[PDB]
């Protein structure tokens, strides 16, 4: 999930887009 | 401010700052 993507490793911007409404 | 380790309240600001009016959705346990 999300945290293993953003916070247990670095995050990116393509990557929290996929979390965006 | 992206590009880098975020966690907590540290990434619910990421998403809101990115994603604006499009809103998100936040979910620590997938």
């Amino acid at each position: 999930g999300i945290v293993e993507q953003c916070c247990t490793s670095i995050c990116s911007l393509y990557q929290l887009e996929n979390y965006c409404n | 401010f992206v590009n880098q380790h975020l966690c907590g309240s540290h990434l619910v600001e990421a998403l809101y700052l990115v994603c604006g009016e499009r809103g998100f959705f936040y979910t620590p346990k997938a």
